């Protein structure tokens, strides 16, 4: 879990790889691992998740109780979620005077959230709120506390990361939000 | 009115000076480097370039560098070095908290350093590094950056540390899909006028080259 970076971009993961990642990480013993899956479409791969991780098998009950789903349409709502996660972490660290809490924050659709706020507010306000929320998630995941941790993963389709795939070897108007984050906020990209 | 000075005055200082790594020699004369106190690096890199790493990982003995790590890179557990003290706090990721912290460091170094979990005060603070000023970004922006410069200049006058800062080049400030569209970085002159050396890093091929910006 401590393999994960403070913020990692996962491009176009297949539904099977994502299910498998969740299953392996949330079945670790002697720790409480939670997945907060935050998305702009309500598209958690539930049908595949149920096949790979059947909720009718008693071993799987806890995994389902430790996944939290939120549909989040803009950066304002993402900032509010980030508030709630930081309340959860803070209160866990406090109360730890018991098994460590490990949160995986997984956000899909962040480019769509940015696009929504951008149209409801201003280009400056959008970039400012994006910046505040990601810098906050970095300092949160960097905290040396052993009782509660967070790691964030950002999913984007490959076609929004062409600067990466073209580097790793077109006509362009600026960076996509994915390229901008790859360059300015994310520690790594996991293929 | 006659003044006669021991030569030892000219070779002794209560201030630290920045020792440029190889990557950065041949930019300024030996006299100019004999006294770099404020250096700003512009680089497009999220993580520190090798020249920046070299400037920073430059601990002699009981000497320490305070690294104000707005980007949460330098203080990550696997990145941390023995010669550094770190400030990586949700109270110190915007320009208002950064200035409150630096004002405390000037007024009461012990109290400010306690925030960085310094148990023992057996060291000389050699330098302060702030990474990345591009994340602190009207005309109120000019005011805050002059206030930042002025406190850093006061710090250097009292504690003797040198100062190194970093920002992203002009590209970052274009924003996502160019929706936010001098120097090759968007910092005010109220800040830049204060720098003894401004370095710019660019890739012209896949080769990074460092150049002075006397812009």
């Amino acid at each position: 879990y401590e393999d994960l970076e403070l913020i990692t971009i996962w491009p176009s993961p297949t539904k099977n790889k994502l299910c498998q990642f969740i299953k392996q990480n949330l079945s670790k013993e002697h720790v409480v691992t939670q997945l907060f899956f935050i998305d702009a479409t309500s598209s958690f791969p539930l049908s595949q998740f149920q096949k790979l991780v059947p909720p009718t098998l008693p071993e799987n009950v806890r995994i389902y109780e430790n996944i939290r789903i939120n549909t989040c349409l803009d950066l304002e709502e993402l900032s509010a979620i980030t508030v709630k996660l930081l309340q959860i972490l803070s209160m866990n660290k406090i109360n730890a005077q018991t098994e460590p809490l490990k949160i995986i924050l997984y956000i899909n659709g962040l480019e769509v959230m940015f696009r929504n706020s951008q149209f409801k507010s201003s280009p400056q306000r959008s970039h400012e709120l994006l910046r505040d929320t990601l810098l906050k998630l970095r300092v949160m995941g960097n905290d040396e506390n052993e009782n509660a941790s967070i790691r964030t993963l950002l999913e984007f389709p490959k076609e929004q990361l062409l600067d990466y795939y073209l580097k790793k070897n077109r006509i362009k108007n600026g960076d996509s939000l994915a390229e901008y984050i790859w360059k300015y906020y994310a520690d790594s990209l996991f293929e | 009115n006659i003044r006669i000075y021991p030569l030892s005055n000219f070779i002794t200082s209560t201030k630290n000076y920045i020792n440029l790594p190889n990557e950065l020699r041949n930019l300024i004369s030996e006299e100019q480097e004999s006294k770099l106190g404020f250096l700003h690096i512009i680089e497009s890199d999220f993580k520190p370039s090798v020249a920046l790493q070299k400037l920073v990982n430059c601990t002699t003995g009981d000497e320490k560098i305070l690294i104000i790590d707005i980007v949460s890179i330098w203080s990550q557990q696997k990145q941390r070095q023995h010669g550094a003290i770190y400030m990586n706090s949700l109270s110190c990721i915007n320009i208002t908290g950064l200035i409150v912290f630096l004002e405390l460091l000037y007024d009461s170094p012990m109290d400010a350093l306690r925030r960085c979990q310094v148990d023992n005060f057996n060291f000389q603070l050699r330098g302060i590094v702030i990474d990345n000023l591009s994340f602190l970004n009207d005309v109120i922006n000019l005011s805050k950056f002059e206030k930042l410069f002025k406190i850093l200049r006061k710090l250097r006058e009292f504690l003797g540390c040198w100062i190194i800062t970093k920002s992203f080049p002009t590209d970052f400030y274009n924003g996502i899909e160019n929706t936010l569209v001098l120097y090759p970085t968007k910092l005010p002159d109220s800040y830049m006028k204060g720098m003894d050396l401004i370095i710019y890093r660019e890739v012209v091929d896949g080769r990074p080259q460092y150049r002075r910006i006397a812009a």
